[PDB]
């Protein structure tokens, strides 16, 4: 056969169907779905037991453009997979499809550019991943900028246009300064590669400052204080797909940086620098906390506990301990389940409804919506870390591995367990709460394609709340391979 | 070498601050191309070389031409204005 | 904090300070060729400054290099103020 | 190889008139003959560069050799 | 020839489609005011003696005093298994 | 090939009517592009950089100036085919762009005049040439007699480049006072060390980059890209700039100078910062050209730049071309014709193009991207080896600087995508005129080399590592 | 009655009415 | 180190910055518009002559003197030198937030400015290109651009330090049995 016959199949296939239906979104769902199937397949053939990386496949070849490449000179962009890669691969299959589905039948101009823009975002961070070079790696993590804002510039809310100028400006600057650290190491070592990066021992004066680079990046990605500015506002004006998106894996890819870039490399300075990030993290959990404490817009909200659970994560990543890299990976997992079923309830329910994100018009939703009332309290109880749910398993490790590597901030970073509550309560409280609204009439209960999405966003996080043991398969070697202790 | 920068630098200085019109300004760019070739025909002779007299020609024909083509220009300028106004470029 | 830093010096540090920034470095940039009445002597005019600065800056730094820093972050204020 | 680099530059040929029909404003199927064209047009330029990229090659290896 | 657009374009209106729903919400008029400042207090912020006293603390003093607190006790405390009488600093 | 062109074309077309302009100027580029497929297998004369001196030693040919010269000319079957093509068969695009006759023959005068300079190894081969690409070009402004700002334009493009030509030919003149030559080949390591030398080279590369809009000269020269109708502009804002920047990166003149690193400086700076209050097109594009020469300027001074060099003023050529050609196209759908000369001037009459043409956006997209840096554009693996040489040279506050100079830049590049999917009234629904074929499988394949080009990278770097090593 | 915090923000409510807060649990 | 002259120093610079503003005085006396002569070159000008003297002074005087303070030479002075320059050209704007604000921002830059070397050029034999490179030898001492395999560990315990995890010897080999 041929492989060009087999893609000729399919794009032919995609055209008669766009012709006689003049819409996507069923194609694309069924490629979603295939891609999560095809993603299960290669965890039942993936072995666990290796350290190696897995079906390498090689991209751009001087001999061989456009095919793969068998050569003796790899010269070409390089892809394949750890355990590690895997993990966050299986979270993005699986939110995909959702991130179209929770946008199904409010999207009525120009639909067929919005799926292909979502689509084309999650396949761009799903190749994220699978990168294996220091440049395949950024042409994929600037890919999603243009998209995102031609996506929010569209298809936003009243303030788009402020807010795509926003995520395209803040995450190029970062971005830069990324590709100027990895520019000196690519004049340096003379090979960007993430199998063999390990085994270069730089001079501890030129890891100051590749980190320096590297961390103002993630900084701006993650974000971290004091460049945590932008994500409120790109969450406020952006598509439900957008702030799915974005909050559940565009922020994940900030620590899979950390880890495949940054620990392997730059050991030495890790652990010289790492009591700045200590400090950094702590202001970002804290201030943060503080400042949704006194907000009015809703979407805003959810924004600033994503800020705050990802600087939990960085205390355990950066912690120089087994316990803090399982943990920082699960919360980014159960993060990526809790946080886009809140988008979704704020940004494709209640803004459905009634067009409108502040919180003095919403109250009384107990009585005539009882069932977005249950989801709201059980992802709320999630999100702040109740016990049985990943955000919790993840939080408690992170912070195990915080408080050795430097007790006192460790410690006085457990204060976000109470700060979460805070300010995720004192709104759950005002939506439950109270008689209805008089400003608001009333509208149908969740429907059933809703329900659907926010119970798989729930049983998934119950069940590494019930038994986290079972991403340790894929990660029993990641959680060794960036410690650095003699 | 003394002449030629003599009047070069005053033909520059000339050139810039001329508030009144344009004819200065093509006398200033032929002057300074004059000053030039007295330069270099200077050099020229202290070394006894040629390629001192080959460039100064060249400057010549050059320069004529670049009059020519200056004057084409104003004409052009003249054809649609009816005046070269003093301060008009 | 929300609004005196979050809203306030973390916006001065980036997206409101570096619009005022550029609002007038700009319009500080482009209003320097000022009289279109004649383009001419104008840039001419530029030319003269332009030889004649940079054969003194580089006069200067011949002789010290850290006596002509402080000359061009004043011309950067000049030109951009 | 070579038959891979032909089909890839047929493809980009394939997106130029695509593309230069949609910025006419016609349909895609327009003019079906044109993707004949820009295929073999670009199949062409690939080949050239696929020949180019032999004979360098070749040269370095030559270089070896006589070493 | 005046210049003007071609006569072959031949134009109309944007109807976006989409079906206009009933009135869900009644929009109040002051509660929005108050957000749209709340929102875009940002370009109306001006340093004074309150704004400059949160704004030096959070971003002076306190950053300040936390490295300060990381950088003493940065290689210190060490006690996992650790036993009466001995210590559980790492040095003094 | 160029010299029996423009001795028959000055024939054939005393010979012709006004009528037969546009015939003759599609002559012209096919003739050209027979050229370039035929004459194109020479490049195996550079095997190992092997570098010819012809007509004595007035002349130089290695692998540089001879893809410097392709360049040329398929920037010539572009900017060709853009005056022989009508876009639309309807009276206003007559009345909008039609040739003259003299047009065609300054053309190649000054593709003549750029490829003198690219291949001169004496200065006064550099002399005449660049005499030649300036006379042609202050009548290439000025043909369009017709306009007001034109004629302004080539009077003071003639007064401003006059001024230049002096300077060059004083810092010509001093260099032959000292030494006793007019060739570069005779400097040397031992030349350089022991001979104060670096005022009279600056002044040469000075004299040289003022007349491509080097800061704090860049006005001038944006004032007349401004006021120069727009297929003319198109044209006088990137041969000049090739042809005197590739003689400035092949000889390597200022290796590590500190008024060029303070002028490059401030290029970046002035272009991306007084291009973000402007409202009009082509002072924006102006704008852009300027810090691109700035980022451009950056490897006059670090010895091994002809990678860097050549695969940025490849992208930046193409990306020139299509964005220039993108404002061509929408100029049907907008609803005020400012002038004959330039339809277009405002930013703000682009306005719900994506509602007219949405894959004109597509393209205009592509291309601005392209210009920012975002990959996998190639725009991203130009700036991105400028960043290797330098850093590998010794400059870091500059490199500092370009990241700067490209977020600010980000700005004035974007206004165009934001107010071009911005939302219209009285949009398009049907037009029975269709633009032409031939311009738009043009603009086309300069986008997908845009897009897909990042596909053959190692395969240029390996034809690169015999050609050029 | 006007507290601290709420009559340090009078230099920045531009048009807003600069009203005279009562708590509504009074 | 060698001590830096403050008062030679800051003569010569102060000089320096009168005849700069002499220059641009003259220069924006041709290039603006209405009616003016020789006199207006000193009143109509907008403080361009203090400008120039008052940063030129500032910044040298405190690089030279913050050099001879902190008692080295590196790009801490350079920050000085431009905070003292940011409150000097931020003074004028009668504002105290403006003048912190001018201060800082101009310190930054200028001590970003001293990190990278104080220079615009480039040092062309500190650089990547015109030094050792690759992987050392033979257990030569690493240089800054070198690359190596294995590092030692005394090496190692200097620069960082003790603790955290980081020793003089291993884990296990120190509590191996001996046997
Ligand atoms: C990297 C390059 C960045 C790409 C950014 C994509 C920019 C697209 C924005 C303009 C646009 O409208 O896309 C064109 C789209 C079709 O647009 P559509 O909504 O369907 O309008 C009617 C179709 N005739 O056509 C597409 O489907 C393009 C989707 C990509
Ligand atoms: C060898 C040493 C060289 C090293 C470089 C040294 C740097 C020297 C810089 C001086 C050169 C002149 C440039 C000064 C900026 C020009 C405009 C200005 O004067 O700033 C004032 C501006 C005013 O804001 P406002 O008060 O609201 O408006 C009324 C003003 N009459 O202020 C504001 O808008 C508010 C400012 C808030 C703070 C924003 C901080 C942003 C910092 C990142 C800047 C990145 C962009 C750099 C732009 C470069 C422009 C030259
Ligand atoms: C072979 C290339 C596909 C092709 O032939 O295009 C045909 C086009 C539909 O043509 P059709 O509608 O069936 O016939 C028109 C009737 N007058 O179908 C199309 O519109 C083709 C558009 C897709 C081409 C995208 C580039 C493909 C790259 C593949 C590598
Ligand atoms: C074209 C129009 C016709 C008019 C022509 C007018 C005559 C033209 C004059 C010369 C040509 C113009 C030169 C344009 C300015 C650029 C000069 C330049 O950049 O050369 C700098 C160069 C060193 O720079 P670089 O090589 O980059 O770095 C290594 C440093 N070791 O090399 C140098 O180091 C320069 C040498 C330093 C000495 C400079 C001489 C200045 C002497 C003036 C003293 C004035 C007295 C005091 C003030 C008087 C006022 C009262
Ligand atoms: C006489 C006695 C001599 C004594 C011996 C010592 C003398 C030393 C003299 C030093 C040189 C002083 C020259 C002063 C600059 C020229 C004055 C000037 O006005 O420049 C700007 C000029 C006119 O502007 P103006 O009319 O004032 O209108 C302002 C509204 N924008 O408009 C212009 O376009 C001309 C600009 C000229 C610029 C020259 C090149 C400067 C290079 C910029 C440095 C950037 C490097 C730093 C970058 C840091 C990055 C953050
Ligand atoms: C510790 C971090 C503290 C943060 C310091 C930032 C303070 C600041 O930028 O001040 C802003 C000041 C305008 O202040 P303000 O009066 O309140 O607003 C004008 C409206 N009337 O405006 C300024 O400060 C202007 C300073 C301009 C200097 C720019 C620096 C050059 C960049 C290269
Ligand atoms: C541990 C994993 C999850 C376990 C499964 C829990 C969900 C089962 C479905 C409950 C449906 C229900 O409780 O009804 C939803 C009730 C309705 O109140 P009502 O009694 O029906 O009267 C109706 C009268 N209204 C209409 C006036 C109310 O809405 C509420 O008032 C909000 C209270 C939410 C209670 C949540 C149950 C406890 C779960 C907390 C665990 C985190
Ligand atoms: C820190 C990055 C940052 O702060 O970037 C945020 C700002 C974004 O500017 P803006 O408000 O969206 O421009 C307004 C555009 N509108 C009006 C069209 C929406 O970037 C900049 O000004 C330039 C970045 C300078 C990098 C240093
Ligand atoms: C050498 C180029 C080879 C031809 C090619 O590869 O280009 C193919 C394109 C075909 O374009 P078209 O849309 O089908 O023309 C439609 C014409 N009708 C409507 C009359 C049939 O040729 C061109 O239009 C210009 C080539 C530049
Ligand atoms: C050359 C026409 C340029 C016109 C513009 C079109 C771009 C063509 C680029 C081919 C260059 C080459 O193939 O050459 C590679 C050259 C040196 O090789 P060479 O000595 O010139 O031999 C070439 C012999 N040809 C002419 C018969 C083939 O390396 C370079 O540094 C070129 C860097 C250019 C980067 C731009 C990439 C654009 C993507 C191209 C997808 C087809
Ligand atoms: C509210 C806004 C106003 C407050 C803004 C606060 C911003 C911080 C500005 C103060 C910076 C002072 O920075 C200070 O630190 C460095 C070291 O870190 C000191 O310099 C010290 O550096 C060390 C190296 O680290 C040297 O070996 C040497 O021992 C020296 O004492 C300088 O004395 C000064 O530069
Ligand atoms: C944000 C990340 C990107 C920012 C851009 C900057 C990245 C590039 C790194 C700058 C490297 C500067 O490094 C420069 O100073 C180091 C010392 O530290 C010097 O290194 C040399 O220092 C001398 C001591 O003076 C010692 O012998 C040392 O062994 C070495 O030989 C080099 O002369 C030069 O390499």
């Amino acid at each position: 056969m041929f492989l060009t016959s087999i893609l000729l199949s399919s794009l032919y296939l995609f055209n008669r169907i766009l012709a006689w239906q003049g819409n996507v979104k069923h194609f694309y769902l069924f490629a979603s779905n295939l891609l999560l199937l095809f993603i299960v397949v290669l965890y039942i053939n993936f072995n666990t037991f290796s350290n190696s990386f897995q079906f390498n496949f090689e991209l751009f070849n001087s001999l061989n453009p456009f095919g793969l490449s068998n050569s003796d000179i790899s010269n070409g962009l390089l892809f394949g997979i750890d355990g590690l890669s895997l993990t966050f691969i299986l979270l993005t299959v699986l939110l995909i499809p959702l991130t179209l589905l929770g946008n199904w039948y409010n999207i009525n101009f120009n639909s067929n550019l919005y799926y292909t823009l979502v689509l084309a975002i999650g396949l761009v961070i799903l190749l994220n991943f699978w990168a294996l070079d220091y440049i395949s790696f950024y042409i994929l993590f600037e890919a999603t900028l243009p998209l995102l804002f031609i996506l929010i510039h569209i298809y936003g809310s009243s303030d788009s246009e402020r807010a795509s100028f926003y995520v395209l400006m803040f995450t190029l600057s970062g971005s830069l300064f990324m590709l100027l650290s990895i520019v000196v190491i690519s004049i340096v070592l003379n090979t960007t590669n993430f199998i063999n990066h390990n085994l270069f021992v730089l001079s501890l004066d030129l890891q100051t400052i590749i980190w320096l680079g590297l961390f103002i990046a993630i900084m701006v990605k993650t974000p971290l204080f004091p460049i945590h500015v932008w994500l409120p506002v790109v969450h406020s004006e952006s598509p439900l797909a957008g702030s799915m998106i974005l909050a559940g894996l565009i922020l994940k890819l900030a620590l899979y940086a950390i880890l495949r870039l940054l620990l392997p490399l730059l050991c030495e300075a890790q652990i010289l620098y790492t009591p700045m990030i200590y400090i950094i993290s702590l202001l970002t959990i804290i201030l943060t906390s503080l400042a949704t404490l006194r907000q009015i817009d809703l979407k805003v909200i959810i924004a600033y506990s994503s800020i705050s659970h990802m600087g939990i994560a960085i205390l355990g990543v950066c912690s120089n301990t087994s316990l803090g890299i399982y943990g920082s990976i699960v919360l980014g997992v159960a993060h990526g389940f809790v946080s886009p079923a809140l988008f979704l309830i704020v940004g494709g329910i209640l803004y459905d409804r009634y067009h409108i994100r502040i919180v003095n018009y919403y109250k009384g939703l107990t009585t005539y919506m009882p069932q977005l009332a249950t989801y709201i309290i059980i992802l709320s109880f999630a999100n702040i870390g109740t016990p049985l749910t990943g955000n919790f398993t993840g939080e408690f490790l992170s912070l195990q591995g915080g408080f050795i590597r430097n007790p006192i901030i460790g410690g006085i970073s457990c204060i976000s367990v109470l700060l979460a509550a805070i300010y995720q309560l004192k709104l759950t409280n005002k939506l439950t709460g109270g008689i209805s609204s008089i400003y608001m009439h009333r509208t149908n209960d969740v429907t059933i394609r809703e329900k659907f999405i926010m119970n798989i966003l729930i049983i998934s996080t119950l069940i590494i709340g019930i038994c986290p043991q079972i991403m340790y398969n894929l990660l029993y070697w990641t959680v060794n391979n960036y410690i650095y202790i003699i | 070498m003394f002449i030629g920068t003599i009047i070069l630098v005053l033909s520059f200085l000339g050139f810039v601050f001329n508030r009144r019109n344009i004819i200065l300004a093509f006398i200033c760019l032929e002057t300074m191309l004059l000053g030039i070739n007295l330069i270099l025909l200077r050099n020229s002779v202290l070394f006894d070389d040629i390629s001192g007299s080959l460039f100064a020609i060249v400057i010549i024909i050059l320069a004529g031409v670049e009059s020519a083509i200056g004057l084409s220009l104003l004409v052009s300028y003249y054809r649609l204005r009816g005046v070269i106004n003093s301060y008009g470029i | 904090i929300a609004h005196h830093v979050d809203k306030g010096s973390l916006y001065r540090l980036g997206p409101v300070g570096i619009n005022r920034l550029l609002n007038k470095a700009s319009y500080n940039v482009i209003n320097l060729s000022s009289n279109t009445r004649s383009s001419l002597s104008m840039n001419s005019m530029l030319i003269l400054i332009t030889i004649v600065s940079l054969l003194l800056l580089v006069l200067v730094m011949n002789v010290n290099f850290i006596i002509v820093i402080p000359v061009l972050i004043s011309i950067l204020y000049i030109l951009f103020s | 190889a070579l038959f891979t680099s032909l089909v890839g530059a047929s493809g980009l040929g394939f997106a130029t008139k695509f593309l230069s029909n949609k910025i006419r404003l016609k349909p895609a199927g327009y003019y079906p003959l044109g993707y004949v064209f820009s295929g073999v047009a670009w199949a062409g330029l690939g080949l050239v560069l696929h020949n180019v990229h032999q004979h360098s090659l070749e040269v370095l290896e030559k270089k070896k050799t006589a070493l | 020839v005046e210049l003007k657009p071609s006569s072959a374009i031949q134009r109309g209106p944007l109807n976006k489609g989409g079906w206009d729903a009933p009135h869900a919400l009644h929009n109040d008029g002051a509660i929005d005011r108050y957000a749209h400042w709340r929102t875009f207090y940002q370009e109306r912020f001006k340093y004074t003696r309150a704004t400059g006293k949160s704004t030096l603390i959070f971003l002076v003093a306190f950053p300040a005093l936390i490295g300060y607190v990381a950088y003493q006790s940065e290689g210190l405390f060490e006690f996992a298994g650790k036993r009466r009488g001995e210590s559980v600093t790492t040095r003094g | 090939m160029l010299i029996l062109a423009i001795i028959s074309l000055i024939t054939f077309v005393s010979m012709s009517k006004l009528s037969d302009n546009r015939a003759i100027i599609r002559l012209i580029n096919i003739y050209l592009i027979l050229v370039l497929v035929l004459d194109s297998f020479l490049y195996l004369l550079f095997l190992n950089n092997q570098t010819y001196t012809v007509m004595g030693e007035l002349l130089i040919f290695n692998s540089f100036t001879f893809y410097i010269d392709m360049l040329i000319y398929f920037i010539m079957i572009v900017i060709s085919s853009l005056y022989g093509y009508n876009l639309y068969n309807n009276n206003l695009y007559k009345t909008l762009f039609e040739p003259k006759k003299e047009l065609i023959i300054l053309f190649l005068i000054n593709i003549l005049g750029a490829l003198l300079i690219v291949h001169s190894n004496d200065f006064i081969t550099l002399f005449v040439a660049i005499e030649l690409q300036s006379y042609s070009i202050y009548l290439i402004t000025a043909i369009y007699n017709s306009s007001y700002k034109a004629s302004k334009a080539s009077m003071l493009y003639f007064f401003m480049g006059g001024i230049l030509s002096i300077l060059i030919a004083y810092s010509i003149n001093t260099y032959y006072s000292v030494l006793n030559s007019y060739t570069l080949h005779s400097l040397d390591s031992l030349i350089i060390n022991t001979l104060d030398l670096n005022l009279i080279l600056i002044a040469l590369s000075l004299g040289l980059l003022f007349k491509i809009g080097i800061a704090p000269l860049h006005k001038w020269l944006i004032s007349i890209y401004e006021n120069t109708p727009i297929l003319i502009t198109i044209y006088i804002s990137l041969i000049p700039k090739i042809s005197i920047l590739s003689y400035l990166v092949l000889s390597n003149i200022s290796i590590n100078s500190l008024v060029i690193s303070i002028l490059a400086i401030l290029t970046l700076l002035v272009g991306s910062v007084g291009g973000l209050l402007q409202i009009k097109i082509k002072r924006l594009l102006a704008f852009s050209g300027l810090t691109n020469a700035g980022y451009m300027m950056l490897l006059l001074l670090l010895n091994n730049n002809e990678f860097s060099y050549l695969y940025y003023i490849t992208q930046y050529s193409i990306s020139h071309l299509a964005i220039f050609m993108i404002i061509i196209f929408s100029i049907y759908y907008i609803n005020y014709i400012n002038n004959q000369y330039n339809p277009i001037i405002y930013v703000n009459q682009l306005k719900g193009l994506i509602h007219d043409n949405a894959y004109l956006v597509l393209s205009m997209a592509i291309v601005v991207f392209s210009f920012i840096g975002i990959p996998p554009l190639l725009g991203f693996f130009g700036k991105l080896n400028i960043l290797m040489s330098i850093l590998n040279n010794g400059y870091y506050f500059i490199s500092i600087v370009l990241i700067v100079a490209s977020l600010i830049s980000a700005l004035y590049y974007l206004y165009l995508l934001n107010v071009s999917i911005q939302d219209k009234n009285n949009i398009l629904i049907n037009s029975n005129e269709t633009v032409s074929s031939v311009l738009s499988y043009i603009l086309s394949s300069l986008i997908i080399l845009i897009t897909f080009g990042f596909i053959y990278n190692s395969l240029i770097i390996d034809i690169f590592n015999v050609y050029f090593n | 009655i006007r507290a601290s915090f709420d009559k340090a923000e009078e230099p920045m409510l531009g048009d807003y009415p600069d009203i005279d807060p009562f708590p509504a649990q009074l | 180190f060698h001590p830096y002259n403050t008062l030679g120093l800051a003569t010569q610079s102060a000089m320096v910055g009168l005849g700069a503003g002499v220059v641009a005085a003259a220069a924006r006396n041709s290039l603006a518009t209405g009616p003016r002569n020789i006199l207006t070159t000193f009143s109509k000008s907008g403080g361009v002559v203090t400008i120039f003297t008052g940063a030129s002074i500032a910044y040298v005087f405190t690089y030279c003197s913050a050099a001879n303070l902190r008692e080295r030479k590196d790009g801490w002075n350079h920050m000085w030198a431009g905070a003292a320059t940011g409150a000097v050209l931020g003074a004028r704007t009668k504002l105290v937030p403006a003048f912190i604000g001018w201060t800082v921002l101009c310190g930054a830059a200028c001590g970003l400015f001293g990190w990278t070397g104080a220079r615009f050029n480039a040092d062309r034999k500190a650089s990547l290109e015109q030094s050792p490179k690759g992987f050392v030898q033979e257990d030569a001492h690493q240089t800054f651009w070198e690359v190596v395999h294995r590092r030692p560990l005394s090496l190692t315990v200097e620069q960082l330090g003790e603790g955290r995890g980081i020793n003089a010897v291993p884990i296990a080999t120190a509590t191996e049995a001996p046997n």
